[PDB]
């Protein structure tokens, strides 16, 4: 169900495929269960995610409306499991795939994309940008974007 | 530490300005901001051959003024990272923007525009006339809405209350460049609005801008005279939109309310809490706390209900709505006005403290931001008069207890004929008099 | 205001609303028979033994 | 269901993607009805595709185990309906794509090919032969195809 809602905007339709043609393993994996896995998870796997993911290093204790003081107490005499760095994500894998979903709707979402920058990257900024420049969300509730 | 901070809010600046209008504000150390004018106007303030005006004029309020035609003023405002945003409901339109601190005036001055001296262009309006007539064959299947409008239409009825905020679909179709005109004329002025702002600017700074594009004087006396509605009657009744190929089916219930003055509409509010609301995400599932949620997971009675207490000026709708299968729409209509009795009954302390609490918490979470703020202020002068600052609020629901909720609940809810809005698969909801004995003992 | 104040202590709990149907019945009862009888026994004056009783009655 | 049974074997789970991923057109589309389409045809369509498709210069009156004189008098007299190539095949054009069904299953049947000959044509041949000498099919019962 929770899969079900999601879907409910096409809008996450491509977003999942897109990531899948764009990719070969990590980042290409979809953010939402496949259908096929529905049930199938078991107990263990949770764990082991858990106790290979969830480790110190990789966690961070944030959190406003509170002096630093306390939440700092709480994190350490509290915290446990951690100490580690796990398992290392398998480095994201370019593909440059192309997936079609025909379902004869009145619209057509696509998205064409290429590989990007990556997160801290300097040529960041240059598409966050080139995005704006290009145009990116709207201002001015049922316009134009002139700009 | 909560019992403190609540004071340290910086208190809201206030200030009239001598032709009508009002100007208010909240000062933080926040760089960027925003600012609009809540005009107390809408489609209650409307009419037969005019039901539509608020919308379709909300509908051109960017494309253009005269002053700076759609391009410049499209262009003006996006070229500066500005958000122009704004709505327009039966008794509250609104037209507000977001930006940096910095643009502060030069932003009051397109507000400023905007409300007065609007464009519209016939030119722009056929073009805009295809549009509306778009967003309603769009807007005709949001069942949670059609619901509510439904809701509306016979909850009153023969009132002004009773019409869609977004008009006739022939009102849309012959509304002229006139009329359009004339609601703006007669509705977008001065003391019927509050300029209403919030986030890194001094009242000083802000009321002067005002004071510099606001400046059309009135002369008269009734040019100050805010316009008393006449008042809308509710009615118990119900009306049933079947269509049996409607997927699910949804149910709106409600009795009058006591209009946003009242006190009590806090209470009200603290027993809405107890019934909370519900969808197939929420993760408590079966052991959330509110009753009706539980069941209904405990027997699949919906898909989502929630509780609501709006509030007019003069009157109120106070209910819920759920949407269900076609199958299981009794069986969760029956929990409901059931859990609705328990209010009036065996409300216990426990309930209402944890009312108190999510309340509270509901309060605070309106005011996340600066648009979510300037909403509370540019609707708590234009409705209430003065603004409640969450320490006022905080204390005036502190102050209820489970014996206080029984007697309002028992005050408005209690052997009171019902508004009923059925729409969908309902063939099993039927008969208003079963629905309406359900409106005591238990 | 009868209807109103009636509404309020009476007819609006379901449990004073029932509590008065008995008192109330009680009352009806207590004052209908004497209405009726009285009425009863006027359409047949002096044909009951009611009547004619003082005729033999004396010890 | 019919397209239940069917998908019982993944044999015609990849046979079905790869003409997908090897076409754009008419060859490109599926044997069998795709999911949405599923109860969205109409009695309308069904005809205009008989009165479109079925039409005597595209259709053959074969048969055995009788007399040629016969199916003949059949065919004339009763077979009455209008003639002409009624509308023309949308030209098979060659894409190369790639479509993949991850599925959780013991087995991973693929199938990788090439744009290959035509019916009635020249290099025709030389595959069906290409094809033995790779080895298509088997002749000796849970063995080996040493040949």
């Amino acid at each position: 169900v929770d899969k079900a809602v999601a879907f409910q905007s096409p809008q996450v339709g491509v977003l999942e495929n897109l990531h899948a043609a764009a990719y070969k393993t990590a980042l290409a994996n979809p953010l939402y269960c496949p259908d096929y896995r529905i049930g199938k998870i078991t107990s263990e796997q949770l764990h082991h995610f858990v106790q290979n993911n969830f480790t110190s290093a990789r966690m961070a204790l944030v959190g406003i409306g509170v002096k630093h003081s306390d939440l700092k107490q709480v994190a350490e005499q509290f915290l446990n499991i951690r100490s580690g760095a796990g398992t290392s994500s398998a480095k994201a894998t370019y593909w440059g795939g192309e997936i079609r979903e025909q379902n004869g709707h009145s619209l057509v979402h696509a998205a064409v994309v290429t590989e990007g920058a990556a997160v801290g990257s300097a040529e960041a900024n240059a598409f966050s940008v080139l995005q704006h420049v290009l145009g990116a969300g709207p201002l001015i509730k049922r316009g134009s974007s002139v700009t | 530490t909560y019992a403190q901070t609540l004071q340290n809010i910086p208190e809201t600046n206030v200030t009239t300005l001598d032709n009508g209008l009002r100007v208010a504000s909240e000062e933080s150390s926040q760089p960027t901001c925003t600012v609009g004018v809540w005009i107390g106007a809408g489609s209650r303030y409307e009419n037969e051959k005019n039901n539509g005006a608020g919308y379709f004029v909300e509908h051109l309020a960017f494309k253009g003024t005269k002053k700076r035609p759609c391009a410049a003023f499209e262009k003006e405002v996006e070229s500066m990272g500005a958000h122009f945003n704004g709505y327009t409901s039966r008794e509250q339109t609104a037209f507000y923007i977001k930006a940096l601190s910095k643009d502060m005036p030069k932003v009051v001055e397109l507000l400023a525009d905007v409300v007065q001296n609007c464009a519209l262009e016939e030119s722009q309006i056929e073009k805009e006339r295809g549009v509306i007539l778009q967003e309603l064959k769009e807007m005709d299947n949001d069942m949670t809405n059609v619901t509510f409008d439904y809701l509306h239409a016979t909850a009153f009825q023969g009132t002004a209350l009773a019409r869609t905020v977004e008009g006739t679909t022939e009102n849309i179709k012959h509304l002229t460049r006139a009329d359009l005109a004339s609601y703006i004329d007669t509705h977008f002025k001065a003391p019927r609005m509050v300029l209403a702002a919030a986030g890194g600017i001094s009242h000083k700074e802000l009321v002067d801008a005002a004071r510099q594009h606001f400046s059309g004087v009135s002369f008269t006396y009734k040019e100050d005279a805010v316009p008393i509605l006449p008042r809308c009657r509710f009615t118990g009744s119900e009306i049933r939109a079947r269509d049996d190929a409607l997927p699910v089916a949804h149910v709106a219930l409600a009795v009058e309310g006591p209009g946003w003055a009242d006190p009590d509409n806090v209470v009200l509010h603290v027993a809405n809490a107890i019934i909370g609301r519900y969808d197939r995400t929420f993760g408590g599932g079966k052991h959330l706390s509110s009753r009706l949620a539980a069941l209904a997971v405990e027997h699949k009675l919906c898909h989502s209900f929630q509780t609501f207490n709006t509030s007019y000026s003069d009157t109120g709708l106070f209910g819920f709505h759920f949407v269900a299968d076609p199958l299981s729409i009794d069986d969760m209509m029956f929990c409901a006005q059931g859990e609705w009795m328990r209010l009036c009954t065996s409300t216990t302390e426990s309930e209402v403290k944890r009312a108190k609490n999510h309340l509270r918490s509901a309060m605070v979470a309106q005011l996340d931001g600066t648009t979510p703020v300037c909403e509370t202020i540019g609707s708590h002068l234009l409705n209430y008069g003065r603004r409640i600052s969450l320490e006022e609020w905080d204390s005036r629901i502190s102050a209820v207890d489970a014996r206080m909720v029984r007697d309002v609940c028992s005050k408005y809810i209690y052997d009171k004929c019902p508004a009923l809005a059925a729409v969908g698969p309902i063939e099993q909801l039927l008969d208003y008099n079963r629905i309406r004995s359900g409106m005591y003992w238990i | 205001a009868l209807l109103r104040q009636a509404y309020s202590a009476l007819f609006r709990r379901t449990s004073t609303f029932a509590l008065t149907v008995v008192l109330g019945a009680v009352l009806f009862e207590r004052a209908f028979d004497q209405g009726a009888d009285a009425i009863f026994e006027h359409l047949n004056e002096g044909k009951l033994w009611k009547h004619i009783k003082h005729k033999y009655e004396a010890s």
